Formats: structure tokens, sequence, C-alpha cells
């Protein structure tokens, strides 16, 4: 029958386009971003913008990246958090200077404590078991000036002391890796946002490259 | 004011007990159980490279559209296992897809906050987007075509809206849901539709009147699926509490429930057969549980999906049921 | 002697267990990857390796019954031809798939950007058809030169015969010497030196980069890599060394038979190489966690 | 790689 | 809370029939369309388009 065979070639040609476009989708890495309340998520996008939710595409060192921002989604995260499965890494943005601030929605809930609560959810959920987090700490320059004026003990009562930039950053960091229960399965790449260009994107490229090696080893069978 | 509303809610609850003279299961014990049905995968649609969220059956019972995260909207010819059209999408994050009753329009939506309608009857020969519905502040969870010109979309901002294709913006806005609306279902007469939200409550809406005629509160978890009975008298709700509830429009009360102790996972999709006697509900156990509507007894299992099933659809004549899961595979069961 | 008889029976049981475990492992790997798994470059290479191992193992009972009574072939000329061509093709296929898997892993580890951008399914097929072409080129001497001859005493052995090609006993013997030397050196270089140098270098750079980058959370990856390289070596190197020794001593063996140890040593080394071909999917495919999950789900 | 087969055109010594 | 109460008044002023009468209608439709349901009864292979 000619009619049945006429549509057979249409499916084959469509299949060729599907795999060709699907290879392009796998040609690029996907990165998910979390955090809000002026945590510096928008700043990260501008410096990495070499070229509804915000989607932009840029290429760094012959590697194609996908940028997703879900700050516009005011609905519950768990309804759509499973959509971002298979992303190479998650770029979490935390404002260092936000420790001595109070959320406008709730006065009892700290702004930075909510960031850790948001950070804890994206690591303990079953949809991101093997997805690494490229943790980003923003406003380190503003954090440095205010750490002398205001101390860290207000945010964390169980603080030893020595409220300097180096000691506080280590204690601020250490909370985030300890938040990650799955230490062996997934790794947290922590970096501080720098005003200099080509630096923050290099850390993302380096962290993604490490994840790509880890992902390839898992598929190969080494891990 | 607040006390009157609280007293009114108790008055409605008291009316439920008065109408609850006897449960459906006790009444329907006389009819013979349908029994065990052996359903096999007649066709397997293997053209997707990402998880599939929604699908819709056609009125001709041979063309179905499937939405996946790869960014391609594929219309499948289920009779011959062929792809009529592959529609690239601007945003690959789509949660729902719809197929017009005439078959000339297909709409999908998702995290992009835009419901895009594509014309399948283009004279040039390439499928292109016709209209882009904007105005939703939440993710598009479900959309259904009333006709070639009217479409109702369910958004993640606890609001459901009715849109006009030619006009370009929403005609009627339905509000009242506390949680994020997750599913939509249109009655056969198209006059009424129901929506399931995240507030563990599914309520009936009127297309013309534009407000909530009835509200049903029988679930205790996040409702993700809903579907009218083939006659439009009742509908079934699938939530994350591993139970399916049957609500009657003319009774405004939960008729009966579909609960099993062994399964504790939620329902992602649900529908009815041609007669409505057979209820099919997806689950997170990587398989579909098939229930008897009257007696809540399992009648079959549609296992065979490597990943979680997220969409399920029964064609208008009930010839076959197609289940799409996250393994980028669609199975035709009959 | 008593030890010699045991040394002769041991290859038979080794080949029997090779047949069994190869059939089971290759069948499971094919069933899971080919039909129950999404197509992937690593999955494609694993499927080709398993298919080669299964095709070699399917005809392996013929080798068992041939070695049972000393190289005698109870079957006809065409069937021996087909069995030998299949065995030869599948052996070079397994070796070249091992080498190409090593190369692919090295490319993915050393150059992750290139692997992400260029390693696709279509490219995987286009570069995987190559090793099979090389196997056909290296096997074509079996296509033409190998025949079946019958000893006047009644026994028959299907081996190389050059009555038609040489045309005279002297020319036939010269052609035999030349082709045997060429085949031995080609096997040693392309079949052994080329992949072993590739396998050692590819897995050597992988271990060097992983150790340098500090990705060693547990000893499992290093243990798996060491097991792969050590097994491939201790299995293929004995047989290849025996074949090379027989090739370089071709005139001594043919004219005077000075070195008789190779005659009794080929069979254990061949059995070890075939056991390696059997076990290749056991540590090349079964090690993957996703494959184990798919198998237990099936 | 290749099974070891040794013979001449006609005697040789081999092992399958 | 003005919007909430107004919608509740409309829902309150509806006709709610007994469950027994409502359940019979649901059961009657299933019986009257059982022969027309290809899922409830095994459809013949010749009539079934899916082999």
């Amino acid at each position: 029958s000619a009619e049945d065979k006429a549509a057979a070639e249409r499916s084959k040609m469509i299949d060729k386009n599907l795999r060709e476009d699907g290879e392009k989708a796998a040609r690029e890495v996907k990165l998910l971003l979390l955090g809000a309340g002026e945590s510096g998520k928008n700043t990260i996008v501008k410096q990495m913008k070499i070229i509804g939710i915000v989607e932009t595409h840029f290429t760094f060192k012959d590697l194609h990246f996908k940028m997703f921002d879900v700050g516009a989604q005011r609905s519950e995260r768990k309804k759509w958090i499973h959509c971002f499965e298979g992303v190479t890494a998650i770029i979490f943005c935390v404002a260092l200077s936000a420790y001595d601030l109070v959320l406008a929605e709730d006065e009892e809930m700290n702004r930075m404590h909510a960031s850790m609560k948001l950070f804890d959810s994206i690591c303990n959920n079953k949809w991101f078991t093997d997805t690494s987090i490229i943790l980003f700490l923003n406003k380190k320059d503003l954090f440095e000036e205010k750490i002398t004026h205001s101390p860290l003990t207000i945010c964390f009562p169980e603080y030893t002391g020595a409220n300097k930039y180096d000691e506080a950053a280590s204690y601020i960091q250490s909370k985030f890796e300890d938040l990650n229960k799955r230490k062996d399965t997934k790794e947290i790449y922590t970096h501080f946002t720098c005003s200099t260009d080509t630096k923050n994107v290099q850390f993302v490229f380096d962290a993604v490259t490490d994840v790509i090696i880890k992902n390839n080893l898992k598929d190969c069978g080494l891990f | 004011l607040r006390q009157e509303a609280e007293q009114l809610k108790n008055q409605i609850r008291d009316a439920r007990k008065a109408c609850a003279d006897a449960t459906l299961s006790q009444i329907t014990n006389n009819i013979d159980p349908v029994g065990r049905i052996q359903m096999r995968t007649r066709r397997t649609l293997r053209g997707h490279l990402a998880k599939i969220y929604a699908m819709h059956w056609g009125t001709d019972s041979r063309l179905l559209v499937s939405a996946s995260q790869d960014g391609k909207l594929i219309i499948w010819d289920s009779y011959t296992t062929n792809k009529v059209h592959a529609i690239p999408l601007r945003s690959s994050w789509v949660m729902t897809c719809a197929y017009a009753p005439s078959g000339n329009y297909v709409a999908c939506g998702g995290l992009d906050n835009i419901c895009s309608i594509y014309n399948l009857k283009t004279r040039e020969g390439n499928v292109r987007v016709s209209r882009e519905l904007a105005g939703h502040t939440g993710y598009l969870s479900c959309c259904r075509f009333l006709d070639d010109n009217q479409i109702v979309t369910s958004s993640g901002d606890t609001t459901c809206a009715l849109w006009d294709i030619e006009t370009g913006q929403q005609t009627t806005t339905f509000t009242g849901h506390t949680g994020d609306v997750m599913s939509l279902s249109l009655a056969p007469d198209t006059r009424l539709f129901v929506s399931g939200a995240c507030d563990a409550s599914a309520k009936l809406w009127d297309v013309r009147e534009g407000m909530c005629r009835q509200t049903f509160t029988g679930h205790e978890s996040d409702i993700n699926a809903i579907c009218f009975f083939p006659n439009g008298n009742a509908f079934a709700t699938g939530s994350d509490d591993a139970t399916c509830r049957l609500f009657d429009l003319r009774a405004d009360q939960e008729l009966m429930t579909y609960s099993h102790d062994n399964i504790i996972c939620g329902i992602t999709s649900v529908s009815f057969s041609k007669s409505g006697r057979l209820l099919l509900a997806g689950y997170d156990d990587f398989n579909c549980n098939v229930w008897d509507a009257l007696k809540a007894d399992r009648a079959g299992v549609l296992a065979g999906h490597d990943n979680r099933v997220s969409c399920l659809g029964v064609t208008d004549d009930g010839m076959a049921v197609a289940t799409g899961s996250w393994d980028s595979f669609l199975k035709i069961w009959n | 002697s008593a030890g010699y008889t045991v040394l002769r029976i041991l290859p038979l049981v080794v080949l029997g267990v090779t047949f069994v475990l190869g059939v089971l492992g290759n069948g499971l790997v094919i069933w899971v990857a080919g039909f129950r798994m999404t197509r992937t470059v690593t999955t494609i290479c694993y499927l080709n390796l398993a298919l080669a191992d299964f095709s070699f193992t399917a005809t392996l009972p013929f080798l068992i019954v041939s070695m049972a009574m000393g190289e005698k072939w109870p079957f006809g000329w065409f069937l021996c031809k087909l069995i030998h061509i299949v065995v030869d093709i599948n052996l070079f296929g397994s070796v070249f798939l091992i080498g190409f898997i090593a190369l692919d892993r090295c490319i993915c580890v050393l150059h992750p950007v290139w692997a992400q951008n260029h390693r696709t399914v279509s490219l995987a097929m286009k570069v995987i058809v190559g090793p099979w072409i090389l196997a056909l080129v290296l096997t074509l001497p079996v296509f033409l030169f190998l025949t079946t001859v019958t000893i006047p005493n009644g026994d028959t052995y299907c081996t190389f015969n050059f009555a038609s090609w040489g045309g005279t006993p002297e020319e036939r013997l010269k052609v035999a010497i030349t082709m045997l030397t060429a085949r031995g050196i080609i096997r040693f270089v392309i079949g052994f030196l080329l992949p072993m140098s590739i396998v050692a270098i590819c897995y050597g750079l992988i271990a060097a980069k992983i150790h340098k980058k500090g990705m060693i959370k547990s000893s499992r990856p290093l243990r798996v890599l060491t097991a792969v390289v050590a097994s491939f070596f201790i299995c293929w190197f004995p047989f290849q060394l025996v074949a090379l020794l027989g090739t370089v001593w071709l005139k001594e063996m043919l004219f005077y038979g000075k070195y008789k140890i190779i005659d009794i040593l080929v069979n254990p080394t061949s059995s070890l190489a075939f056991f390696n071909s059997c076990l290749n999917p056991m540590l090349y495919v079964f090690v993957g966690q996703d494959f184990r999950e798919r198998l237990i789900h099936s | 790689d290749a099974e070891f087969r040794h013979d001449s055109g006609y005697g040789g010594v081999v092992i399958a | 809370a003005r919007k909430l109460v107004e919608q509740l008044k409309m829902e309150a002023n509806i006709d709610r029939i007994k469950v027994s009468k409502a359940a019979a209608d649901l059961m009657a439709y299933c019986e009257a369309h059982a022969k027309e349901d290809p899922l409830l009864t095994p459809v013949p292979a010749s009539e079934n388009p899916f082999r």
C-alpha cells in the first residue's frame, strides 16, 4: 500500500531530526539556580552572560552551558523541582552579607537561615541524589566591611568568636557542606564571587568539568 | 463574617451526613465483579529522549500528542506507530499538552508561563505556533480545548483561566483555589469542568457563569490528577495519598474511595474507560493500577514502564489506553 | 605423564566453563543493553563487545570438541571454515573493542569537553564500524588460505594448505613460511602491541588524572582499573608470547621440531585467552551500578 | 586475536 | 473575606440528592455501556485496530 509507506518516510525523517536535535541537547550542560531575596543570583547571571523562567545560553572554552532561573516561580518547588532532573550541576547563590538581615515575610525567620533551609531541601530531596551543587557565596566585599561592624554571633549563637573575614567564611562554609547528607554521592563546589571577569565562569567550568568526568566514570562503571 | 463562614462550612458538612444514607460499595455489591483483565502493550512509541509529562488522545482515536522535556511535541499515529508531526518548543520545560477535538490545534505549557497553540493544518507544510497565551504567574499544569477557539488552562498560581484563541487573552478567570492547580478535566457537554489543586480539594467550575458551583474536600494530600465520568455526572481525583476519590456532581459528596494498603505512592494520572466501569490510575510504583469503579477492586496491572508513569489517557471510544512514563516511552494497552 | 594428561584435560574444562559463563553473561548483557537500556556510546561499545563475545562463545563448543581429540575436525570443510572465521573475527573484535573502550574512556577523562561535544551515537557507530573492518582485513588470510585436508591415515584436520597457491612443494613451503611469519608478526603488533600499548596508556592517563585531581573517594575505581589491565595482560600476553615464539622459531619447528614446548603450550594459553574473552563483560559491564539496577529490575 | 594454526602445503605441528 | 463567603453561599444553595439515587445513576451508566467498552470486554482482534 502506497499510503502506509508514504507516512513511513515521514516518521523516519522526523526520527533523524529528533536524534540530531537530541544530540544538540546532550551537547550542552544544564545548570539550575536557586536562592532569592537579593542573594546575588542575578549578579551571577550578568557576569556569566557571554552570549516565565529565565533561560540564556553561553559558551565558555568550547563548552555550551544552559542557565535556568526559577525565582519567578512563586509556586511550591516540589511540584516542578523534578523537572530539572539530569542537570550537570546546581548553582546555589548565598549572600554572605545577608546573615545580619531579617526576612520581610517573617520577622522570626532569618534571611540567611532560610537560604540554608532552601539549600538543605535541594540536597536531601530524592530528585537530586547525584546532582552536585556549585555553591556560590556572593557579596563577600560587602560582607568584609560589615563583619567588623556587626558580628556573626547574632545569626549563629554557637559561634566560638574571632569574627574576621577568614574565620567567619570558613564557619559560614562549613554549615553548607555539613548540610549535605550525601557526602559520597555528591560534592559541593564552593566559591566566592569575584568582581573580576573570567574568574567565576572558570570555577563553574572547572566544577562542571569535574562533574562530567564523574558522570562519565559512573556510566563507564569506575564509580 | 468569619464566624458565619465557619458556621456555613459546618452546615455543609452536616448536609453531607444527611445525604450519606448508604455508601456506593454496599449498594453495588449485587452486581457481578468485572474480574481480571489481561491487558498487553499493543504498541510502544519510542521516539522521545526525555521524560514525558502529559499526553492527550485524539477524537479520531489514532492521533495522540505527547509532551516531553526534550523540547519536542510529537503527534503519534497509534495505529501504525508513526510520527505525524514533531513540534520544537521554545521552552523544553513543559508540564501539559492538549489536542483540539477537531485536531487542527495542539497546545502545551509549563514553566515558561506561556500556553502555546500550534496549528497542524498549515498550508505551507511546517508546524508553527499560532497564539501564545500570557498572563499566568504560575506554571501551566493542565490545559484542555473546549473547541477550536476556546481553551481553559490550569496554572500554578492557584488560578485557572479560560482563554480565547482569536482574542489572545483570558476571557474568564476562575479563582478560589488555595493550593496550586495541578489538573483539569472537561465534561462531555463542555459546560462544566473540575480542577484539582494543592490544597487537597477539587472543585467544580462553570464555563459560562465563571465561579465555583461546588467544592469537594475529601483528599488529605496534594491532588495531581482528575477526570470526569463518561456521562459527566461524577469524576475521580488522584492525589499523593495513594487514594482515589469519586465525587458526584448532583450529590456533592465523596461517593467512594479507591484505596489499597500495599501501595503508598501517589497518583499522577487518572481517567475512565468508555463505560466508566473501569478506572485507570497511574502511580509512582513504575506501573499503572487498574481499578473497578463500583467496588474498588483491582482489575488489572499495566506494569512495563522503566520509570514513573506521569500521563495516562483513554480515547473517546475506549478502544485503547496509552500510558506515558519518564523513560521516554509510551505504551498502548488494550 | 600424569602431569601432562592433567595439563591436557585442563584446557577442556576451562573452555567448558568459558562457554557456560560467556553464554550467560553475554546473553544478559545483550538483553539489558540492547533492548532494556537507552542507547549510549558506552552502551553501544559494551553491546558490540558482548555481541562479539557471544558470537565467539556460540562456536566455542566446536573448539572444545576439536581439542578433545587433538585438533581433529569431525565436521565438513565449509563448517570448519565458518567456525574458524567466526572465532577469528570475534577475537579481533573483542580485542579491538577493548582497545577502543580504553581509548574512549581516556578521551572522556582527559578531554571532557571534546567528549561532551563530539561523542554522539551516530559518531559512535561511524567509529565502531572501523574495528570490525580491521578484523575482516586481519582475518582475510583465514578467508583464502585456510582449507581442510585429510591425512592418508584417516584422520582429518582443517588447517592451512598451500597446494593450489604454491603450485610446487618448494614454492608452497616458501609461501607457508612467508605467510606464517607475516601473520605472527601482524598478530603480535596489531593484535597485542597496539591494544596493550593503548590500554596501558589510556588507563594509565585516567589513573594519573584521577589521582592528580583527588577524585579517589574509594579504592573501587583504582581496583577496577588495575583488575582490567592485569587480567588483560596475564591472559593475552601468554598466548601472544607463545604465538610470537612459534613464529620466530618457524623454520626450527617446521623442519626439525626443535621447540616442542609450544606445541603443548598453545592449548592452555588459548584457553586462558578464551577465558579472558568470556570474563570481559563481567568486569566491563557488570561493574556499572546502572546495569546492575536494570538487571535486578528485569 | 587469531587462533594458532600451524601447517604447511601438502606437514606441520599445531594445537587448536 | 467577602469573596470567600459569597462563593460559599452559592455552593450552599444547591440541590444535593441522596447518595443512593446518585449511586444508582453511576451504576446504570456502567451497565448500559458495558457492551460498548473495549476495555471491559476483550475486543476481537479483527475489530481491534491495535492488532
